[PDB]
């Protein structure tokens, strides 16, 4: 047995990568003695046995990533090199290169196809679907085929652009809302490529403190995680009533224990059922989506619609895992979307004067502070910010909001003003 | 010429199912047949049934050019992808569900399932969101897919069925970069480093550049050499967070002894019934154990059979323990409290708290 | 012989009415008779009836003197005060308790009350906690005796009568240092300042030790100047608040015109119901007005008036935001949100907000 | 009027501290006219004359303090110098002495006499009762007055000792506790009595980095505020069941609203009532007080009793105002309480040593982190101690926690272990 390690996991029920990677250099080796147009064969191979090392070894067998792209964009490729690259020659270079997916990640056959006979000519024919940030992930290949590769994808039938890395606009991704979902509050995936067509030059040439990424879900289920992985997540929101459908939740409660599975369950007791009528008052709901994920047949999202804006997601390093906090309690999601553009901009504008090398924008906002922060988007402090004023008395006050004083002269004949 | 660039993905509009194309946002309910199978009826009366499977993430193209056989067999040439790496199917005709269902573990070996009901209550485990681990990445502490298919095998029986009575998420970072959703699951696992590095000075010089590394430290345990030109590790600072390492290939803490996972547990996404929250280590270190994994795969079965064990309809694990307490908590899924766990991860600042990291306010 | 050092306190236990030290630590139950008169009853049979009055807590001594006679009076020769300065008689006839009443308000003009009942949900304000002010403190901003006879004047009837749904702690410290209880108070008061510091550097290279004076500084505003042996303030770093000035009489920031005080609410100290809180900031600022601070008075009114207006039985006032959130707080309140009240104070750690600052846990 | 600004504050129902000035000044003037030997007759209206003077510039008349204090203590003095003491001379000098208080503010009227007695030869007639600590404050006297006033107290039929101030332990104080209150778990009295006797030299002769304030609540309910105002908060608390009285309980039943007011407003539902039993689930009783609080003739602590001890509580400076966190879930107070004084000399020793300049004991252990502090006292990591697990993996390790592996010995060979 090549592999006493890597083969005891393509046991078992659910289905196994290994036989996924076994399966495609089987199938690499076996085309290209077959006169098939085929430059890396030994890919998954050269794969699967430093793979097997690692098992044997308890870690990792790649190095650090010298730079390497393609011509005219700065991002998009990830590099790296194997440290058994000798003993293992076909992982010499075995660099990944992020694909652009359709928002949703939404797909024809044909579309899927011809990124299949690309990859299976200039790579190793192992892929990623999906990426954490969304992108496709073309898994393995060297310096002097990523051009080539790139040159096919771009002139494919139904061609693909790559996706972003390094300091620059990340891949945008945005849950399937209008396409399947009921409870969608705006066109999610119109948004989505909207903004990545929009800001291309962004998104391919870094120029930037560090990454910006951007995630649109279509209701406050939030089923792209917009609000952890993003820095800038728009979440769909309503202003009015929510819609009730008073036939429709007799039927639910023919059978549903409404009250102890929703009744009591709404965070702010917004939600009353007498047995003959359901009564919400929109006052006190902060719209959780709870009552309306229950009876999805009684219960919608009200009329007038557009999105939060929570700023900031993002992992720990280096000043602590951040849920996004309210910027925007709300804005309108309709085309061209010039009302979230102006944001982005401003945001980006002060962002790459103003931040540190590998500073998120998260961080710059907790170093210069809230007030700033909305002076660049134009917006006035809202008790919705927070989930509480602030625990201390050391404010900062505007040097205009000072009254006029024997004080404020002095400093000003200073210069301290 | 030149080759065509800043073109971007192709359009989403143009490769939707027919069905889902005509009937864009103007869906009436969605109502989940059973595990695996979400039915979808439009407001002009049309009926679209989802179907969907578990996928390794990883993918041979050959496996993606089969999925696009059974894709103009069941769903007229179009399927989608999930945001937890999931494929689902577009079945007009329902007879043919359960063919599909059939043919997909004939060929690729994918379980239908992954689906879950707010409406009956009754959840399943759906995949789990993981990173590279081994098969790409240069900084790891554990392997993703690895533990994700050794995890999945055990718990394999939450997936096609709906056994749980609210939303588990499972998520996994290989190290504490902390890719995917993994400050924010309701069960978490992040590699780990408990070993400082040893500074080579020879590849310092000559790769690092010294000052933002020395700045990269999230606890200052980075100081300059004057003389030299390198970088010494003060060991009392350290907590092994590996990102020095990032910054400079001459700083590594790898320990094939001392790297593990730490189990987080806690987290939620969705705004409905409770705030969103972060994750909270539970178990500070459990070994790298290839091929199985067993000690990681233990605790998270434990962890998870424990709250599922007790918790009542929609309450998802975090929930459980605004019910609980921390005390309670730990004494039912049997698992031991130490010093690791009081935070000391010093510079976060307290005003976060005070912030609302929330879309759940009123108008 | 040399002099006496070192011999501390008299012992307290001399110090009790006959009643109190028989029947010490043998308490049966205490029951609120009328505002200001709490019976206590014995498990002996022994009656003691407790009668509380508010006080300046600046006393004459020819005041304590009177207070002196009236004790020898009426209590048998023994007092005590509260921890909010209020003072108490001890009385074993209840046909006296209203001859003692009266002729403390006539003898000393201190009216009885400050108690509230748990027991029916009616409660007095009682006695605002504090400082030197303008008396005595070389660092203030604010006054703090005559806001505080400002503020009781105007809600006289809420201590001599059970009038709130629930208890109402106001305090007031006249700086930052907030000496007292200020931090953790349903209303606080507390002085500001709004304007930086002038490095006076003459006084500073006599009198200023300048690396202590530098770390004392929370946002790292200041700096030595070593060229000059003084010390440079980056006054887009300085908040005022007057810690440097503590520590250096060479950096003065009062400003008359600009110092004032800020309102807090909602902190707790009690376990019951809820755990423990900091009070936030609702007002930024507000100007010093000598004597009757009509402007502050108007406000801290303005607020108790609202939640009194709104709030069940024992929901003191974070209990009752707790309920009906910030956003109805500063509608009902009349108050505005600025970007002031937005938490900024950097060097806290977000650590502490996971600590369990409270004694609510299971055994 | 020589002060129409404090005139103002004569007006008003409630009582004026411009009376309680007036009467002061006019009295002593009175005795020292009367030939009464008072040293410093004038000392009050001096008071109040500069007071007015700050009702109209807005500002302190008091400048920054020279240090002073008694034969043999660098405590319990602050000083304090009139800028306008050529002005008014009576006040260019004007300390206060502060006085410790006995427990819980007993007094009798011979003890509050001899402080009358003293006071009136010594210093300027005014007092505070309290200071906010909890000492008796002497307001205002001449640094002549200070030690020959000292020696007055002494020397009194009932005597009182100066109490704390600078970095040394101030005063501690105590609620009532069970000199009148039936929820007393300990001895609050007796144990600040005897803290303040045992550790009278530390108290006296400040030697630490900062402060340190010690308080004693005798439950929960916290009537101190201890966990504010005090460094070391030494809470009661009680380990069994509560008492529960059935008759009672129906009495209270006949007019009381139990379940609104009672049932539904404990914290952790701990408490059921079926109109005729009441039932307590002691396991899941956080021992909040507010059931015993509501029906004091009905429900008491629990027998098994001690106190729950809470560091750190301080106001703002320098790192943020502190409400103190659980130290120590449980510790036994009894006489001659050997383990609260072995965990407070095992603080106050490594505080010392390892404090900065300044640096208050909650500061510190957020410096060195909860490990090395539990280490110090010699106890264990307990889940009571935080309100939730870390919300990152960025832990640290002891050397002797890891497996032993070839690179602990490469650690080793070089000196890095
Ligand atoms: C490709 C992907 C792995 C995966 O399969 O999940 C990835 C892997 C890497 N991430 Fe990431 N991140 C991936 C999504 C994420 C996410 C989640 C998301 O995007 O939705 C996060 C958390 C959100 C966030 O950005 O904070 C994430 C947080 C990080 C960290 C820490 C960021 C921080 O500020 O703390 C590093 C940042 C760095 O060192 O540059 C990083 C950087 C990296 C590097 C470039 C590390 C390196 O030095 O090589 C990774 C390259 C591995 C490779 O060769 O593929 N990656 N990374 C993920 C995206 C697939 C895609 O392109 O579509
Ligand atoms: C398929 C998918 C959308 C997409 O691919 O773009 C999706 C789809 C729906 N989600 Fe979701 N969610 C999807 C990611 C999520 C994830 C986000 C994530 O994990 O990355 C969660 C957030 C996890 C978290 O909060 O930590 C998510 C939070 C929800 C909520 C919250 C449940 C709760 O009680 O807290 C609802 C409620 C419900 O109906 O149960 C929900 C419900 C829904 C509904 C029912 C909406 C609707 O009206 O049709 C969709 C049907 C799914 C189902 O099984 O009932 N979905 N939604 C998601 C991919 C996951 C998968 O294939 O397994
Ligand atoms: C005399 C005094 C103790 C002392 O040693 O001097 C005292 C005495 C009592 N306290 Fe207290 N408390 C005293 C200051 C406090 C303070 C400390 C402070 O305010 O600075 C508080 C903590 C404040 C906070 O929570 O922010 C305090 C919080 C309580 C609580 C909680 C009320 C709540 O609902 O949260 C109880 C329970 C109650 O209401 O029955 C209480 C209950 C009591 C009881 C009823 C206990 C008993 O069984 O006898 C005592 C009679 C109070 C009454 O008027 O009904 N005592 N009590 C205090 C006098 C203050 C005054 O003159 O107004
Ligand atoms: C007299 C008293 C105010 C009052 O009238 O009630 C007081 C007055 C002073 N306090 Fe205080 N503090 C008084 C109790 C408190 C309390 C509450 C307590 O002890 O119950 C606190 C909050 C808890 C704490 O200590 O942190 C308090 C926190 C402070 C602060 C902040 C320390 C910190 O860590 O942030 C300062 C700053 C300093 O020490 O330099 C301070 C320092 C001062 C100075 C010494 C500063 C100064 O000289 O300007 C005060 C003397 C003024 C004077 O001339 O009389 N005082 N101070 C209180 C003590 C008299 C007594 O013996 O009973
Ligand atoms: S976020 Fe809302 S709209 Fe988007 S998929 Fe989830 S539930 Fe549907
Ligand atoms: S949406 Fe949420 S908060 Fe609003 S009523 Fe429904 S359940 Fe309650
Ligand atoms: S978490 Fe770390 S190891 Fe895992 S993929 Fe991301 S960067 Fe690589
Ligand atoms: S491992 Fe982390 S903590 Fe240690 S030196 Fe590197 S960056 Fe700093
Ligand atoms: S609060 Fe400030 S002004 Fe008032 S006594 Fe304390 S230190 Fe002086
Ligand atoms: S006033 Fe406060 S913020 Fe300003 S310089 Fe001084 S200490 Fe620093
Ligand atoms: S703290 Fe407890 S024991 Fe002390 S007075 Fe208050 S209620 Fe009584
Ligand atoms: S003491 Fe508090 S927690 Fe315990 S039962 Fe009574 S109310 Fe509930
Ligand atoms: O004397 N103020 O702690």
């Amino acid at each position: 047995s090549e592999t006493p390690l890597l083969d005891e996991l393509e046991k078992g029920p659910w289905p196994s990568f290994v036989k996924e990677i076994k399966k495609t250099a089987e199938l690499m080796e076996k085309a290209a003695a077959e006169g098939k147009d085929v430059k890396m064969p030994k890919g998954a191979r050269g794969l699967l046995k430093q793979l097997e090392i690692s098992y044997k070894d308890k870690k990792t067998h790649w190095k650090h990533g010298g730079i390497v792209s393609v011509v005219g964009y700065g991002g998009g490729v990830i590099g790296r090199y194997s440290d058994l690259g000798e003993q293992i020659p076909e992982v010499e270079h075995f660099h990944t290169m992020r694909i652009n997916q359709p928002s949703g990640w939404f797909y024809s056959t044909k579309a899927l196809r011809g990124l299949c006979d690309v990859w299976e000519k200039w790579g190793s024919g192992l892929t990623n679907f999906h990426g954490s940030t969304g992108d496709i992930i073309f898994l393995g290949t060297r310096s002097e085929y990523l051009q080539p590769c790139f040159e096919d994808l771009g002139n494919l039938e139904i061609p693909f652009d790559i996706g972003g890395s390094g300091s620059d606009l990340r891949t945008p991704s945005a849950c399937m809302g209008p396409a399947l979902c009921e409870f969608a509050c705006y066109d999610t995936l119109e948004l989505c490529y909207d903004l990545t067509m929009t800001y291309q030059d962004e998104l391919h040439r870094p120029m930037w403190p560090y990454k910006f990424k951007i995630k649109c879900a279509g209701c406050p289920n939030d089923c792209v995680a917009s609000k952890a992985r993003s820095d800038f997540a728009i979440i769909g929101t309503w202003k009015d009533d929510i819609k009730v459908d008073q036939e429709a939740v007799k039927e639910y409660a023919s059978w549903m224990d409404i009250e102890n599975e929703v009744v009591k369950l709404c965070p702010t007791g917004a939600i009353k059922w007498d047995g003959k009528e359901l009564t919400i008052d929109n006052r006190e709901c902060v719209r959780c989506m709870h009552c309306i994920n229950k009876m999805p047949k009684a219960l919608k999202p009200g009329d007038e619609r557009g999105a939060t804006i929570l700023i900031g997601g993002k992992a720990p390093f280096v000043e602590g895992a951040v849920i996004g906090w309210v910027a925007v309690p709300f804005v309108e999601v309709e085309k061209p979307y010039d009302e979230i553009k102006e944001i982005l901009e401003a945001i980006w504008d002060w962002w790459d004067e103003e931040g540190k090398f590998r500073e998120r924008i998260g961080e710059l906002i907790w170093r210069k502070g809230m007030r700033e922060f909305l002076k660049v988007i134009g917006r006035e402090a809202d008790v919705r910010m927070v989930k509480a004023p602030r625990n201390n008395p050391f404010m900062f006050f505007e040097k205009d909001e000072l009254k006029p004083s024997a004080y404020t002269e002095e400093l000003k004949k200073r210069g301290m003003w | 010429e030149g080759v065509k660039t800043d073109f971007g993905p192709p359009y989403f509009r143009d490769l939707l199912h027919p069905v889902i194309a005509k009937n864009y946002g103007k869906w009436k309910y969605h109502e989940v047949v059973k595990p695996g199978v979400i039915k979808r009826v439009a407001e002009s009366g049309d009926v679209i049934y989802v179907v969907r499977f578990g996928t390794p993430r990883l993918l041979s193209i050959y496996t993606v050019r089969e999925l696009c056989d059974i894709a103009d067999k069941y769903s007229d040439g179009y399927l989608r992808w999930t945001s937890r790496n999931n494929v689902e199917f577009f079945v007009t005709d329902e007879s043919k569900i359960d063919d599909l269902i059939n043919e997909v573990q004939e060929r690729v070996g994918f379980p239908c399932g992954g689906t879950w009901d707010a409406v009956k209550g009754e959840y399943g485990l759906s995949n789990i969101v993981h990173t590279q681990g081994w098969i790409h990445c240069h900084t790891p502490a554990i392997d993703a897919s690895g533990i994700v298919k050794a995890v999945m095998d055990e718990l394999y029986e939450y997936f096609t069925d709906h056994k749980l009575p609210a939303m588990c998420r499972i998520s996994l970072a290989c190290c504490a970069n902390m890719c995917g959703a993994v400050h924010a699951s309701d069960i978490a696992i992040v590699g780990i480093h408990r070993t400082p590095p040893i500074p080579n000075d020879e590849a310092i010089r000559k790769t690092c550049e010294i000052p933002s590394t020395v700045a990269a430290c999230p606890t200052g345990a980075l100081k300059p050499d004057m003389k030299n030109k390198t970088i010494k590790v003060d060991v009392e600072k350290c907590m092994y967070c590996g990102n020095c390492y990032t910054m400079c290939p001459g700083m590594p803490l790898f320990d094939p002894e001392n790297d593990g996972a730490a189990i987080m547990v806690g987290g939620k996404l969705s705004e409905a019934r409770r705030m969103p929250e972060l994750s909270k280590v539970v178990v500070p270190w459990v070994p790298n154990e290839p091929p199985r994994w067993p000690t990681l795969v233990k605790y998270v079965k434990q962890i998870l059979e424990a709250w599922a064990a007790n918790a009542n309809k929609h309450e998802r694990l975090i929930e459980w323990v605004d019910r609980i307490g921390w005390e309670r908590f730990f004494e039912l899924t049997g698992l031991e409290f130490t010093q690791h766990l009081i935070d000391d991860y010093r510079i976060t600042p307290y005003f976060y708290s005070e912030f609302r990291a929330s879309t759940q306010f009123k108008w």
